[PDB]
């Protein structure tokens, strides 16, 4: 894995042409985030 | 050391997680062909899931950073999707789950939206999709996601297309 930015924990991809996407996020270490649901699905044909 | 338990769909704490995955589908600049087609998921399922180690780890962890940032955390709830999510729920995150080719470096990626963590759960680019079909608009198959705590801690804001 890299190293975050130094000085800083994580990077965040603020999207800068899609008006409607959200944020997305980097963490560089495993511990940095729980797994603290999961969650079973399918994706529904739309009509 | 891991247990998932399962939540009744009356569990207020069901329903504000499926609200968070409903309410964060979006379209895709792709028209579907990592993720599907889709406006909306059948929620089948939601597990807790509930293990000692990789919580301390991460608890440990999230001080450090909170302490290195005015005792703030910047802790968010985020959507991942993975091949590996059996590995993580048991192991943790660790470098094996990491977006080698990501934008952002290699590291290990979160979305706010669930639809983007959506094109990641048959591989990068939605590989070739469900192992049944082969389909990555599959809408028999069932998949699965995880909703995570992060910590940011200090993030480096990255403008990008
Ligand atoms: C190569 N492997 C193990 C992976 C696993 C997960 C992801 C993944 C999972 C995500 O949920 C995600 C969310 C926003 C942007 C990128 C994303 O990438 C990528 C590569
Ligand atoms: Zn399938």
């Amino acid at each position: 894995m890299a190293h975050s930015p130094p000085g800083h924990h994580s990077v965040t991809g603020r999207p800068s042409v899609n008006g409607l996407a959200l944020a997305e996020y980097v963490i560089y270490r495993g511990e940095q985030a729980y797994p603290e649901y999961l969650i079973t699905y399918q994706i529904m044909r739309p009509e | 050391g891991t247990i998932l338990i399962d939540l009744s769909p009356d569990d207020k704490e069901f329903q504000s997680v499926e609200e968070e995955m409903q309410s964060t589908v979006r379209e895709h600049r792709d028209g579907g062909h990592a993720g599907g087609i889709f406006n909306r998921y059948n929620i089948l399922k939601i597990q807790k899931v509930c293990n000692k180690k990789l919580w301390e780890r991460y608890t440990h962890r999230r001080k450090e950073v909170s302490e290195e940032n005015h005792n703030h955390a910047n802790e968010r709830m985020l959507f991942h999707g993975s091949p590996f999510v059996n590995a993580i729920i048991h192991k943790g995150f660790d470098e094996r789950h990491a977006y080698i080719g990501g934008m952002f470096g290699a590291g290990i990626y979160f979305a706010e939206n669930s639809s983007k963590s959506n094109q990641y759960v048959y591989g990068i680019g939605g590989g070739t999709g469900c192992p049944v079909h082969k389909d990555r608009s599959c809408y028999i198959c069932h998949r699965q996601l995880l909703f995570c705590r992060v910590t940011l801690g200090k993030s480096f804001l990255q403008f990008s297309a």
